[PDB]
């Protein structure tokens, strides 16, 4: 059953780039600037050539305090290490 | 590469700022940053070609909907483009 | 023309990992513990279904100076800030 449209980009837009291979933020900008989705420098495929490629999880970091009810904790951030290696993705808000 | 766009303005702050920012120096357009007073040291402002306090004097958040002022600072640096981001004027009916 | 074998992990294997989904360095440890490629927790597809996915590109930042015959430099690294965004991986040595 249909609920809602979002006209705009959502927080979880990641994990869809992630399983099709498309630039959901570039490909904006190229739409915008006046192109279409096929131009070869855009390069969206065919609808028929966009597949699933593997599966994504995102997870939202944030000062929420579980001890606390999910209140934002506030402060400086004296130490903020993230992490890498393969299948891993990270965009940064305001933790650095 | 691009055809009309060749600065854009990245109305928003956080994450999906900085996310817009990266797709834009990707395809070769400068960006544009807003900040409110109160996000006088988000990162998102160390991201941008350019950045501009926008909302001066209105509250933290109301700072970052003040369509007019964003719209000034659109005009002012040469803006060809905004990109609204999520939340904040991105659904907003006058903003468009 | 063959010219050599290496029998252990490499450098850039970060790049096939990337275009095939194949987490080599889980792989490994899998098979010296006993598995076969293909047992379903090790996941690896049978060769006609190993393909390539896009396409990746690595770079490896030193402190070899460039304007100064790429002698590595030395001493605390003050600011370390990497980067991020879709497509994006980052394998850390002694680079915090």
């Amino acid at each position: 059953y249909f609920i809602e449209v979002n006209p705009r980009v959502q927080v979880e837009h990641t994990i869809t780039e992630m399983i099709t291979g498309i630039d959901i933020v570039q490909s904006q900008l190229f739409i915008a600037d006046g192109y279409a989705l096929h131009d070869q420098l855009v390069a969206i495929p065919k609808q028929e050539d966009i597949h699933i490629h593997g599966s994504a999880i995102q997870s939202r970091i944030t000062t929420e305090d579980p001890l606390n009810n999910f209140m934002p904790d506030t402060g400086r951030v004296d130490t903020y290490r993230s992490t890498g290696g393969f299948g891993v993705r990270l965009d940064a808000g305001n933790g650095f | 590469m691009m055809n009309r766009i060749k600065k854009v303005l990245v109305a928003n702050r956080g994450e999906i700022a900085i996310r817009v920012m990266r797709a834009c120096t990707e395809l070769k357009i400068k960006t544009v940053a807003i900040y409110s007073q109160e996000d006088t040291g988000s990162f998102h402002r160390y991201k941008s070609d350019e950045a501009y306090l926008v909302g001066a004097g209105k509250k933290p958040i109301d700072a970052y909907l003040d369509i007019e002022n964003i719209i000034e600072i659109a005009k002012e640096s040469g803006a060809d483009a905004i990109h609204p981001g999520y939340g904040f004027l991105s659904e907003n009916i006058e903003f468009a």
